[PDB]
């Protein structure tokens, strides 16, 4: 909203300030065209500093939706969504995210009605014999890219309000600023929710004079 | 107008037998790339 | 028993959507494909003087070649090809976006705008699909009256 705020100036907060100045100030019309000709930057200041990383970025390598497939998805949302540490995904809502995205998988490759590998989205809290059972039944998911369908149902599913809001950037467009600094609090209490558990990534409020 | 003509298309398996072993693999590799980025575009191309 | 015992009893169907494939040639493994060109054709072509053909397509009264295909080898569409067949013929429109308040991503019919789910594309439009295909009538609206 414009608000200033006063955060301690770790590279994430220091990428904040970077994109404020050169990216959130600029009109509507210089927005999406800033984007896509800062595109492979933003990517890799976001992988290297902030709290939500890139989404489409598999094994080191920035992607795009379009350009990941089916189960590369399904296994970047349980490495950035659910917990090794403490066994567990962070948020309930961001298991059904990743069990909405399961049952998209199999309505994609099934020839036929059939029953659903993920009955209950509590299969998930195994997460990776999930993505193995889905995986398994559907072979071919495991070499195609998303759909187009696909990657707009994913996006359409990452601005659901009903939802802790997804720790990471799925697309660079016009929603770029509402991506990058909704719910940007909670990380500095969840370190281990965080990419590294990298403290440097996060949004930690502090005053310059109580600082002392 | 007495146009008559004929062609003969011969499985494509029969090329493969006149390279090597790392000139096919090279191919299969690139063809299985490029069949990705063609659904892809497919797909986009469709909706759009 | 209430609603808790029959609730985890119930069970949840996955309806299957279009993925429409570009039907690339499937290469086997080089020990196959070496078994059926004779040995001796190994290096003997100048591979600049054999032509391939790496893409076709059509627009005719099958729709597209895929559509054309499943027509000519089966006598009916696949899920795949009564999609294609009802985008192309504008039966269909695909819509990303709010529609009648929720958020919808998929078919729609071009009409009305009701969503409309690749598992009954079939139903709705394979009749009109098949009756506005092939040789038919001549349909004036497409001949300029
Ligand atoms: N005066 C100060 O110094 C100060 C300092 C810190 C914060 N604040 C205030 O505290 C409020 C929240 O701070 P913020 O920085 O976190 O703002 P924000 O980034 O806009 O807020 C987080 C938003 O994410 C959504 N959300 C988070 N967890 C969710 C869940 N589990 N399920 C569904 N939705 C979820 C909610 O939005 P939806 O309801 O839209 O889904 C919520 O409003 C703001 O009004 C802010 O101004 C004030």
């Amino acid at each position: 909203m414009g608000e200033p705020i006063h955060k301690i100036a770790t590279r994430g907060v220091m990428l904040w300030k970077e994109f404020d100045e050169t990216i959130f100030n600029l009109p509507k019309n210089k927005l999406v065209p800033t984007l896509e000709a800062k595109r492979d930057y933003i990517i890799s200041r976001l992988n290297a500093d902030f709290q939500k990383p890139w989404f489409a970025t598999v094994n080191g390598q920035a992607r795009d939706l379009a350009t990941m497939t089916y189960e590369e998805v399904a296994k970047r949302l349980v490495e950035l969504m659910f917990i090794r540490s403490t066994n567990s995904w962070f948020d309930v809502t961001w298991r059904t995210f990743t069990g909405d995205f399961l049952r998209r998988v199999e309505e994609r490759f099934t020839k036929s009605k059939t029953l659903s590998l993920i009955q209950s989205y509590s299969l998930l809290d195994k997460p990776d014999e999930a993505i193995e059972k889905v995986f398994n039944a559907y072979p071919a998911a495991r070499e195609q890219f998303l759909n187009a369908q696909d990657i707009d149902h994913f996006l359409s599913m990452c601005q659901n309000p009903m939802q802790k809001p997804v720790p990471f950037v799925p697309v660079l467009d016009r929603r770029f600023e509402i991506f990058f600094k909704k719910d940007s609090l909670w990380q500095s209490e969840h370190l281990e929710a965080v990419v590294d558990q990298d403290v440097q990534r996060t949004c930690i409020l502090h005053g310059p004079v109580a600082a002392q | 107008g007495q146009k008559g003509g004929q062609a003969i298309v011969v499985h494509p398996d029969y090329l493969y037998g006149a390279i090597t072993e790392d000139r096919y693999n090279e191919y299969v590799a690139k063809v299985s790339a490029r069949e990705k980025s063609a659904y892809k575009f497919f797909h986009n191309g469709m909706i759009y | 028993n209430g609603n808790s015992a029959d609730a985890a009893y119930a069970q949840v169907e996955i309806q299957p959507r279009a993925n429409i494939q570009l039907d690339f040639p499937e290469l086997k493994p080089y020990k196959q494909v070496k078994q059926i060109a004779p040995a001796e054709l190994e290096g003997l072509l100048d591979l600049e003087r054999v032509i391939v053909v790496t893409g076709f397509a059509e627009v005719g009264p099958w729709g597209s070649a895929r559509t054309r295909w499943e027509m000519e080898a089966f006598g009916e569409f696949s899920l795949e090809g009564c999609v294609e067949m009802a985008w192309i013929m504008g039966f269909i429109s695909y819509h990303n976006g709010n529609l009648k308040g929720r958020p919808y991503t998929g078919w729609v019919d071009s009409k009305t705008k009701e969503p409309v789910d690749d598992k009954d594309v079939k139903a709705k439009y394979e009749t009109s699909i098949l009756e506005h295909s092939g040789i038919r009538l001549i349909e004036p609206e497409l001949f300029n009256g």
